[PDB]
């Protein structure tokens, strides 16, 4: 219950902040613009089974719909800033 | 090494025998 | 034949620079270059060389320097002749330089 | 110093890698 | 059709037609590029002459102990070199010349119609599998009698008693090739599945 | 009952396959042809490991075999047959059933069995208890992996672990005794 | 199809032997068969990779097993410097009493090959120290390879046969191969280093028995999880640390001190453990970039399609490229060889100068045999990167969908690229040779004072930036003032400035005039090799002479002796000519690497930088001295231990010399000769009865050149492979 367990708890809140604060705007805005496909067709109907673009796991009642994998994508960045700040001790 | 008698058994088999069989069988398959 | 002859006998020609017969040391190598140069004409073939000249003309055209006698790569039998010309030439001139430098020193 | 026993174990183990190739090379050429 | 339990499919080459057939043909030799039933005799003559083989080396450990590997060594009989072999050369060929040259001409049943040797022929031909089956089994033990000398060296029965005295400690798995066999046992457990995955997964 | 909250919709599975929470995150449940095969490997791994816990628990809880990983290394087995032999002895008689229960599986009957067809000698239930199959199974396999992490980190079998946590809750747990090495 | 070339009916029916020859060489080309659908083409390929991947493992299990069985290891482990590593024994039924004895050099009883492969140290610097470990390890690769031959068999059946679009999903591979293949492996490898190699470096035996009973570090993961990561770096080793024992041995695990490990004169292991552990973290992060089923990620194409620069300099920029790439295989393969090819060389550039493995750069000849391997094997791969670059343009490139793309802009100017490579390759041509000849004459007439000598200023100042103080410069790491030396003074400077300033290790060898002139020859060889290959690609489509080559095939002999007698007009014949230059520009390198090192291994820098300028020293000094040891192998006075290589060095020429018979003499001569023989054998008695099924014929035009260039190379390699090994085995540097 001290700084090592406090900072990573205090650091992660930084990235999840920005993700929902604003960058929920821009990430969602490129995802709508960017979708994978091959031969002009996406990977489901070209015959690839494992490639079906999978939203059925991705939903929430969160006010903006912020979902599990965006928690994973931002929380991981929250843990980047985490282990840069504590682990370095390099020039302050 | 304790196995010492092996090379005398294999090398002739793999230097002659196998190249003798793989010479015959691979030939007979060129024409059918 | 490598050890007792070419290797052994050729230690007369190689050690001569600044000596009277040093001109054999230059020719000795000079006959290698011309020999190895022959292989270019024997191994290659025309149509690769005529395609390449098509590019270089684009350079001279772009600078408006194109000549009025159109460059054409050597004909087939032309390239074969200039291939033998050097392969033999460069190869005989070695033994010429290899003998004289040998014996003029020794004999 | 390798025990003579282990040696034949390996050679027999590599003997199986000889048949799985023959089974592959057939099925691949048979296509 | 017990057929050595690979699972279902045997190759067509062995359907159960010839006697004793469990439909085991790993190497496609049971095919007929020249013939097959020639192998049957070749099996049978091997088998016949094999099953009677053990009897010589078997009982000799139990009686006087000139055991088979040491048996043909010590005797007083052979008379000045060639007489030892030369007598045994003729008598086989002369009758085998008959049956070998004959029964690949006089018909494919090796000494079955039994014209050279007339049995009591009371039971005759139906159970003939059982002969073939009882010898094939002795064929496999015959290999063992080799390794009984090679691995151990004790007589077949002198090996039996050791297995009877100490059943746990007399196994092959301890001595020598034990390390080798215990691997050939493992790789023989998956053996039926690979053969089965051809059919099922294909 | 979806496996998290809502969402979790697999078009391919209805759930008639025995038990469902809707849980297939990666999508291995597609191309339902082989999904049959994935079904009854879960059954087996459940139907199998579920014993291996009780196998470890029972003896370690009440009986011999305390450490259970060093067992087979230790002395004095109830049967002293050697290591080199006993391996063969294991696989061959497993080999009969495992091939046979497969050929019965690949046989028209898709369900489990042993010794050719007969499966239920008592004939208890094909439904509710049959759903207790996979629920207890999915927990049993899950329960197994713990035993691994008990031996690696703490290097003390569950019985001591289950005795160690209710003794010291805050000095003995996943996070404490990982960061604290001195087993 | 019945007869041998089952996959093509044009060959399947041939009366001649050309059915036989092409039947072998047309096999692995899967775009051409009877009917090859898009789906079943990917099938045989992905099965074949299981073939290559399984073949490699067995090949490794052999090396392990032999050294474990026919070779010495323990005896070498005890005395790495003063004893030779042994490879498989020499079994020939053909020997005299002398040659047997003369080859029994080693610790073993029989005749054996001192192993110049180099694999023998990479086991010890990973560390093993029992023949058991090698055998234990040589079994897995035998087992593990068996899993692919299973897998190979397993994925060709209808049920497990993967769908086509499974192969064309390129965003899943990258995510997996980056994180899973590259990244996750790097974790496991630092796992091995920290748990096995590094403690065993300090003389602590850890195996799969005692593995988890012994901490790799005195702390727990407390420092790792508290976030405090300087413990692992807190206690490095001593300068006098003796390898594979405990003397003053530091306790640290992840450090980097720069420089070497003076006992072994190799890299610090903690320094490598820190390395892969960083690379592991980079890839794993960089494998989440591309989108998969989870819909978060990137789309390969809509990354590209937005890169058309907002000017039009590139026109449409990258547009419909993800079409061509994901469709064309050869495009994907041209990149693969080009990317992997350069790295092969990059390996050889670092691995001699930064000798990762312990107790190499001590035994020299195992560096030479390596550095040349990875240069040549890097040469062939690039020459194949361009060939499949041509097969791309000749077949699966589409000018319509690519209109205005970046590929089409290049074809729009073919000549500019072709013409300028023709200038640079000539500039380096005249001037680099022009100086060697000038230096030759001046030293011939006896005044070397007249020579042209240029000091390689830049690569000197680059070594000045690196901090080599032998020059007068003092910028960056060379000057203790600069805001670089002050930055890294605390971490990797102190060690790495010792290695660079201690002129024994080959890190940044001192350069000079001979060094200067050679790097232009090297630079020449790279251009004329590209000039050929860049031409064959851009003219694969067509040129002014024959603009049908797109539709005339890829490899074809010629268009006939019309309109000027086309010959070598194709794009295969263009590649064909590159190899001959590939073998020079690599030959120049491997020469220039060898004889700069020879002097340094022999303790003198003056054999090179004095005589390196004029071309006679190369012949007079490097070639003449080295040949004396090699030719004495077969000497009629007796067999040396180099008599192995004395013979092969001759076998190397005779193949090379055979290679001219195919390259020079062309077909029509031989076809009229066979006519006379097929007449004689036909009308001679006693041979009437015995006749040929397949009517013999002089082999095809292209077939000869291909056969010709095989002899040329096989001969070109075995001479230099024998000269290099037996020069450094004869002298020992
Ligand atoms: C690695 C070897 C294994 C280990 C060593 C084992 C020892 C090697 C023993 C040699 C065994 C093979 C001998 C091959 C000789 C035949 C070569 C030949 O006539 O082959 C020529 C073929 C002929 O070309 C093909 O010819 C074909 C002929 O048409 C046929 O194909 C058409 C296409 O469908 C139609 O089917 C038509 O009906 C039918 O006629 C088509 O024209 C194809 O388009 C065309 O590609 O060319 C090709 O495709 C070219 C393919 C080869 C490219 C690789 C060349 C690389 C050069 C070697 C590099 C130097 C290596 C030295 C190494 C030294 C270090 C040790
Ligand atoms: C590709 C790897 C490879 C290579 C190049 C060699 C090379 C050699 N081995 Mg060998 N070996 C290998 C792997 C390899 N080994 C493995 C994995 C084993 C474990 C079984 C052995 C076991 C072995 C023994 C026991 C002996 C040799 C011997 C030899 C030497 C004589 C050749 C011989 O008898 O081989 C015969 C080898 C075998 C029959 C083993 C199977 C072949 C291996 C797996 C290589 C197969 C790869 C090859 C591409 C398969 C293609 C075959 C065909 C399609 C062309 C020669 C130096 C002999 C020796 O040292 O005498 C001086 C010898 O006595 N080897
Ligand atoms: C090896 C045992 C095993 C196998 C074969 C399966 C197989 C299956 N499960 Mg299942 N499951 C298991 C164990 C297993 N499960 C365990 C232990 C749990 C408790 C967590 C669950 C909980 C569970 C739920 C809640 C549901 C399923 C469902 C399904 C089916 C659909 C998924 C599918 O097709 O993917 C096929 C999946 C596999 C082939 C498994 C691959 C596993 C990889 C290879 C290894 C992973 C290792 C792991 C990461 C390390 C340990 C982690 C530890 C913390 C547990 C499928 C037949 C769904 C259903 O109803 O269908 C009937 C469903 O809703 N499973
Ligand atoms: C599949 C699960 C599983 C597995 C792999 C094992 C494995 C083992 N058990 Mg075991 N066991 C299990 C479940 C399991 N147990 C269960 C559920 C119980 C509760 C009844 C026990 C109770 C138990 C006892 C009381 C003992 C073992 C012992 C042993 C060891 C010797 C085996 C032996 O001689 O049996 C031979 C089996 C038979 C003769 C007939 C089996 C039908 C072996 C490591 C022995 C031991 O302590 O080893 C040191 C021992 O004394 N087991
Ligand atoms: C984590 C998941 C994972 C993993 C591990 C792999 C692994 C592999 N896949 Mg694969 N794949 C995956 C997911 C995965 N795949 C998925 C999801 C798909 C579907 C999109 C595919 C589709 C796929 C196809 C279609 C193919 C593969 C292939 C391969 C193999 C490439 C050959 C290889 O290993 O190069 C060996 C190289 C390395 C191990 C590292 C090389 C790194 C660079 C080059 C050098 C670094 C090493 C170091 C610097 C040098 C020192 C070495 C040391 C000895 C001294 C490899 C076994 C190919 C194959 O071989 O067929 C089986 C193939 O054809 N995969
Ligand atoms: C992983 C790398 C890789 C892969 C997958 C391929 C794949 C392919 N290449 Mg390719 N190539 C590569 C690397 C690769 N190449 C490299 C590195 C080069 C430069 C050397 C080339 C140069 C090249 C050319 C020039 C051509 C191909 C062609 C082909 C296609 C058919 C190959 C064929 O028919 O072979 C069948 C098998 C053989 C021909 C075996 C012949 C044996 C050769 C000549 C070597 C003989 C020397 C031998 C080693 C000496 C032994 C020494 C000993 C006796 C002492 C196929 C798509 C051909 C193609 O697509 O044409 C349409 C084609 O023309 N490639
Ligand atoms: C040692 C032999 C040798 C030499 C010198 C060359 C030289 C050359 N080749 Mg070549 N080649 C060779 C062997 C050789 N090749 C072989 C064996 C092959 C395999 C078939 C090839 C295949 C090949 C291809 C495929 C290509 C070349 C190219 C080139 C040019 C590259 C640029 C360069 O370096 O210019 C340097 C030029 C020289 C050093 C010429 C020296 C002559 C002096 C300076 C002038 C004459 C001296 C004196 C005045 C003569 C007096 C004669 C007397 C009658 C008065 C150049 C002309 C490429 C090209 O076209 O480049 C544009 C190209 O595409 N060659
Ligand atoms: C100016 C200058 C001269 C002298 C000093 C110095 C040289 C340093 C230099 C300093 C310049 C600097 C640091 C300028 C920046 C000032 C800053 C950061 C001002 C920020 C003000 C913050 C404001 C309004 C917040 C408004 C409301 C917000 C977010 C609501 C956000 C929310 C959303 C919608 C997402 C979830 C979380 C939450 C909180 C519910
Ligand atoms: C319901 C609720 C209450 C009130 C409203 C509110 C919106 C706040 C809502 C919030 C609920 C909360 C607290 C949600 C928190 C979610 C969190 C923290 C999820 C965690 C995400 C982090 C993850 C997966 C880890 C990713 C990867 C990591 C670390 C790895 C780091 C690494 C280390 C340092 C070693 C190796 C290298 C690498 C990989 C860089
Ligand atoms: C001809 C062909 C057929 C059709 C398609 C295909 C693409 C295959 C096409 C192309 C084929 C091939 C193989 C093309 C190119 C091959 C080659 C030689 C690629 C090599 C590229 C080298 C590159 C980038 C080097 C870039 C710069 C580097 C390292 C140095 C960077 C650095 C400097 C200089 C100082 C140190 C620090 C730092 C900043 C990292
Ligand atoms: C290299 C080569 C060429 C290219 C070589 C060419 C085109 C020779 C042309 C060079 C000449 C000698 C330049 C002549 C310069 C003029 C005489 C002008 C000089 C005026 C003063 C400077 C003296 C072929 O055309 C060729 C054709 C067929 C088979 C093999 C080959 C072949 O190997
Ligand atoms: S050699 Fe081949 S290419 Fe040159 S002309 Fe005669 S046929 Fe045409």
């Amino acid at each position: 219950e001290l700084s090592p367990s406090l900072v990573i708890s205090l650091s992660t809140g930084l990235s999840l902040f920005l993700g929902r604060f604003v960058f929920f705007n821009f990430q969602r805005e490129n995802v709508a613009k960017q979708v994978p496909e091959q031969n002009g067709l996406t990977h489901f109907e070209a015959g690839d089974t494992r490639a079906k673009e999978y939203v059925s796991l991705l939903k929430s009642n969160d006010p903006v719909g912020f979902n599990i994998v965006d928690v994973l994508a931002w929380g991981s960045i929250g843990h980047i800033v985490a282990y840069y700040i504590l682990a370095t001790t390099s020039n302050g | 090494m304790n196995a010492a008698y092996l090379p005398s058994i294999f090398v002739p088999l793999v230097g002659l025998v196998f190249p003798a069989i793989a010479m015959a069988s691979a030939f007979l398959y060129i024409e059918k | 034949w490598l050890r007792d002859f070419l290797w052994a006998q050729s230690s007369q020609v190689i050690q001569s620079y600044g000596s009277a017969l040093s001109a054999y040391g230059l020719v000795f190598l000079g006959a290698h270059f011309v020999w190895a140069f022959s292989l270019m004409f024997l191994f290659s073939g025309r149509g690769y060389w005529q395609e390449l000249i098509e590019s270089i003309l684009w350079a001279h055209n772009k600078l408006k320097v194109a000549p009025a006698i159109q460059p054409r790569a050597l004909s087939i039998t032309q390239g074969r002749a200039v291939g033998v010309a050097h392969y033999i030439f460069g190869g005989i001139v070695t033994t010429w330089s290899f003998f004289l430098a040998r014996i003029i020193a020794v004999g | 110093s390798i025990s003579e026993s282990q040696i034949f174990i390996a050679i027999f183990l590599a003997l199986i890698n000889g048949f799985l190739a023959l089974r592959l090379g057939s099925t691949l050429y048979n296509s | 059709r017990p057929m050595w339990y690979p699972g279902a499919t045997a190759p067509k080459h062995l359907d159960g037609s010839m006697l004793g057939d469990y439909g085991y043909d790993p190497l496609d030799l049971g095919a007929n590029p020249d013939s097959l039933a020639w192998f049957r005799e070749a099996e049978l003559m091997n088998g016949r002459y094999a099953m009677l083989g053990v009897m010589g080396g078997a009982f000799v450990n139990a009686f006087g102990l000139p055991n088979w590997w040491e048996a043909g060594a010590k005797v007083d009989v052979p008379i000045s070199l060639g007489v030892l072999i030369a007598l045994e050369l003729a008598i086989f060929a002369v009758f085998e010349y008959k049956r070998y040259e004959g029964f690949k001409k006089t018909g494919e049943c090796g000494v079955l119609s039994f014209m050279p040797f007339d049995p009591l022929n009371m039971r005759s031909e139906e159970n003939k599998l059982k002969e073939l089956k009882n010898g094939r089994l002795a064929m496999v033990a015959s290999v063992g009698f080799i390794s009984q000398y090679l691995v151990t060296g004790k007589g077949p029965v002198d090996n039996l008693k050791d297995h009877i005295v100490d059943p746990l400690h007399n196994n092959i798995y301890t001595s020598s090739v034990g390390n080798e066999v215990t691997v050939a046992i493992v790789f023989a457990a998956m053996w039926p599945m690979f053969a089965e995955a051809k059919k099922a997964l294909g | 009952p979806m496996w998290l909250v809502g969402a979790s919709a697999p078009d391919y599975l209805d759930g008639s396959m025995a038990g469902d929470y809707g849980y297939d995150p990666l999508g291995l449940g597609s191309d339902a042809d082989r999904l049959a095969w994935y079904r009854e490997a879960e059954k087996v791994n459940g139907r199998w490991a579920m014993n291996a816990v009780a196998g470890i628990v029972f003896c370690e809880l009440l009986g011999i075999q305390t450490n259970w990983w060093e067992v087979g290394q230790n002395p004095d087995l109830p049967v002293d047959l050697p290591f080199n032999a006993l391996v063969a002895i294991e696989a061959v008689i497993m080999g009969f059933f495992e091939v046979k229960r497969y050929q019965g599986w690949k046989d028209t009957g898709m369900s489990g069995l042993n010794d050719s067809f007969p499966w239920d000698p008592l004939g208890m239930t094909s439904e509710r208890v049959e759903l207790a199959e996979i629920k207890n199974g999915r927990l049993a396999m899950f329960a197994w992996t713990g035993f691994i992490a008990q031996a690696v980190v703490v290097r003390k079998g569950p019985v001591a672990c289950l005795n160690a946590h209710l003794a010291d809750p805050f000095g003995q747990n996943i996070l404490t005794n990982v960061l604290n090495i001195p087993e | 199809a019945t007869k041998f070339p089952k996959f093509s009916q044009g060959l399947a029916q041939d009366p001649t032997t050309r059915r036989i020859w092409f039947g072998v060489a047309t096999a692995h080309d899967f775009e051409s068969h009877d009917s090859i659908t898009e789906e079943t083409l990917y099938q045989k390929i992905f099965a074949s990779h299981f073939g290559q991947l399984s073949i490699i493992f067995l090949w490794t299990s052999g090396n392990l097993f032999h050294v474990a069985w026919q070779g010495n290891f323990e005896a070498w482990v005890q005395d790495p410097l003063h004893i030779r590593p042994i490879a498989h024994a020499i079994w020939d039924p053909h020997f005299g009493q002398s040659a047997v004895e003369a080859f029994t050099r080693g610790g073993a009883s029989g005749p054996v090959n001192i192993a110049t492969s180099g694999v023998y140290q990479w086991w010890y610097t990973i560390g093993m120290r029992t023949n058991q470990d090698l055998y234990q390890g040589s079994v897995f690769l035998s087992i593990a390879a068996g899993l692919f031959l299973i897998a190979g068999w397993l994925h060709l059946q209808p049920k497990f046969q993967p769908t086509l679009s499974w192969f064309k999903n390129a965003e899943s591979r990258l995510n997996h191969h980056l994180a899973g293949l590259f990244g996750v492996s790097s974790l496991a490898w630092t796992g091995h280093l920290v748990h096995v190699a590094i403690p065993e470096s300090r003389g602590i035996h850890v195996r799969w028995d005692n593995f988890l009973t012994i901490l790799p570090h005195p702390l727990g993961l407390k420092p790792f999880f508290t976030g405090n990561w300087s413990a692992y770096a807190q206690n490095p080793d001593t300068i006098n640390h003796i390898f594979s024992t405990n003397t003053g041995s530091g306790d640290a695990i992840l450090t980097f001190l720069g420089g070497f490990h003076p006992q072994t004169q190799s890299l610090w292991l903690t320094d490598m453990a820190h390395h892969h552990l960083a690379i592991a973290v980079l890839f794993i992060i960089a494998g989440h970039m591309y989108r998969t089923n989870f819909g978060i990620g990137h789309s390969m194409k809509e990354i590209l399609d937005m890169h058309t620069p907002p000017s039009g300099n590139l026109g449409a920029g990258h547009q419909n490229l993800f079409d061509t790439i994901n469709n064309s295989l050869h495009f994907q393969l041209g990149l693969a060889l080009a990317s992997a090819g350069t790295i092969c060389s990059m390996v050889a550039q670092h691995m001699y100068s930064l000798p990762a493995y312990a107790f190499i750069a001590s035994d020299f000849t195992t560096q030479a045999s390596l550095y040349t391997h990875h240069q040549y094997i890097a040469g062939f791969m690039l020459c194949g990167a361009f060939a499949h670059g041509a097969i791309f343009f000749i077949r699966d490139y589409d000018p319509v969908a690519n209109k205005g793309n970046v590929l089409a802009r290049i074809l729009d100017h073919k000549e500019a690229i072709i013409s300028h490579l023709s200038w640079v390759s000539l500039f380096l041509g005249f001037h680099t040779l022009g100086l060697y000849v000038h230096n030759d004459v001046m030293l011939a007439f006896g005044t070397p004072e007249k020579q042209i000598l240029i000091e390689p200023v830049f690569a000197q100042w680059i070594q000045a930036a690196q901090g080599k103080s032998l020059y007068g410069f003092d910028f960056l790491l060379a000057s203790s003032t600069s805001p670089a030396f002050n930055a890294s003074q605390t971490v990797w400077l102190p060690g790495w400035l010792d290695a660079i300033n201690n002129p024994t290790n080959s890190l940044f060898l001192t350069i000079g005039p001979g060094d200067f002139l050679v790097h232009h020859a090297i630079a020449l060889g790279l251009h004329t090799t590209t000039l050929i290959l860049v031409k064959g690609a851009l003219d694969a489509r067509g040129s002014k002479l024959m603009p049908d080559k797109k539709d005339f095939g890829y490899s074809f002999p010629c268009d006939g002796p019309g309109r000027g007698g086309t010959c070598d007009i194709s794009a295969w014949d263009a590649f064909y000519l590159s190899v001959f230059w590939m073998l020079n520009t690599i030959g120049w390198v491997t020469f220039y690497w060898h004889w700069k090192h020879l002097g340094i291994w022999q303790g003198n820098v003056n054999q090179f930088n004095e005589s390196s300028t004029y071309l006679m020293g190369w012949l007079r000094d490097y070639l003449w001295l080295n040949s004396s040891q090699l030719i004495n192998g077969y000497n009629p006075f007796g067999m040396n231990s180099l008599s192995v290589w004395a013979w092969m060095f001759l076998f190397g020429h005779l193949v090379y010399a055979t290679g001219f018979m195919f390259l020079i003499s062309w077909r029509g001569y031989w076809q009229e000769l066979i006519e006379t023989l097929a007449w004689a054998h036909e009308r001679t008695p006693l041979a009437n009865l015995v006749r040929w099924k397949d009517k013999p014929v002089a082999l095809s035009i292209v077939q000869a050149r291909l056969v010709g260039l095989a002899h040329f190379s096989v001969g070109y390699i075995f001479t230099y492979a024998a000269f290099l090994i037996a020069s450094t085995s004869g002298k020992f540097g």
